[PDB]
């Protein structure tokens, strides 16, 4: 009941992002490949004829 | 008329008690002055009949 006597409360914050989890990655890369590819018929154009 | 502060007040409870203080030394003594009144009146009543 007087001035400045207080109990002080501390905090953090505290998320994922906070905790550097987001850089968790436990996935190991792939040996990638690739095949051929079709490609057909022709597309109109705003050209006009 | 006066301003109004631009900062939060520090300290407030202290000013408050020393306000406090004044308000009851003031009402101590309006109070102690009826003292002398009251004895005047009997003496003066004392008086009258003598």
């Amino acid at each position: 009941a007087n001035d400045g006597e207080t109990i002080d409360i501390d905090l953090k914050q505290i998320n994922s992002q906070t905790l550097g989890l987001d850089t968790l990655n436990v996935q190991q890369k792939y040996k990638v490949s690739d095949t051929a590819a079709t490609v057909t018929g022709y597309a109109d154009t705003t050209i006009a004829l | 008329l006066a301003e109004a502060a631009a900062t939060t007040t520090e300290n407030p409870l202290q000013k408050i008690d020393a306000a406090l203080a004044q308000v009851d030394t003031l009402r101590s003594d309006l109070g102690a002055v009826q003292n002398r009144f009251n004895s005047a009146i009997t003496n003066l009543g004392n008086t009258v009949n003598n």
